[PDB]
């Protein structure tokens, strides 16, 4: 029930729904692994004069632990303490998560 | 293909 989430879909396809042009710098999506149940990327849109519209993708780290990452600094419990966490703060990344994907 | 990252 997260708009975010789009389950299986594939890099192709999600990069094809995020560099519309009408989506803001931020907009993004998180998706699984076609095989592997609980593997998570964050594909998010950006901006900038040398790439111009373009989709970054992040790998969703699990520490053994438990626990999901983008960068080994910052842990969360939850994929919604982290989507939530990235919505508020860019903290690294080009620009703050914005729009749910579409 | 590719995997971004940030410090
Ligand atoms: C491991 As992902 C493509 O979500
Ligand atoms: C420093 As970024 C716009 O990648």
């Amino acid at each position: 029930a997260e708009e975010w989430y789009f389950g299986k879909i594939t890099r192709r396809e999600s990069e094809r729904l995020l560099l519309n042009p009408e989506n803001p710098r931020g907009t993004f999506l998180v998706r699984e692994s076609e095989t592997t149940k609980g593997a998570y990327c964050l594909s998010v849109s950006d901006f900038d004069n040398a790439k111009g519209l373009n989709v970054k993708h992040y790998k969703i780290r699990k520490l053994d632990s438990g626990g999901f990452y983008i960068t080994s600094r910052t842990q969360f419990s939850s994929l919604q303490q982290l989507v939530a966490y990235y919505s508020k703060h860019a903290d690294g990344l080009c620009h703050r998560l914005t729009n749910v994907c579409p | 293909c590719d995997y971004a990252n940030f410090k």
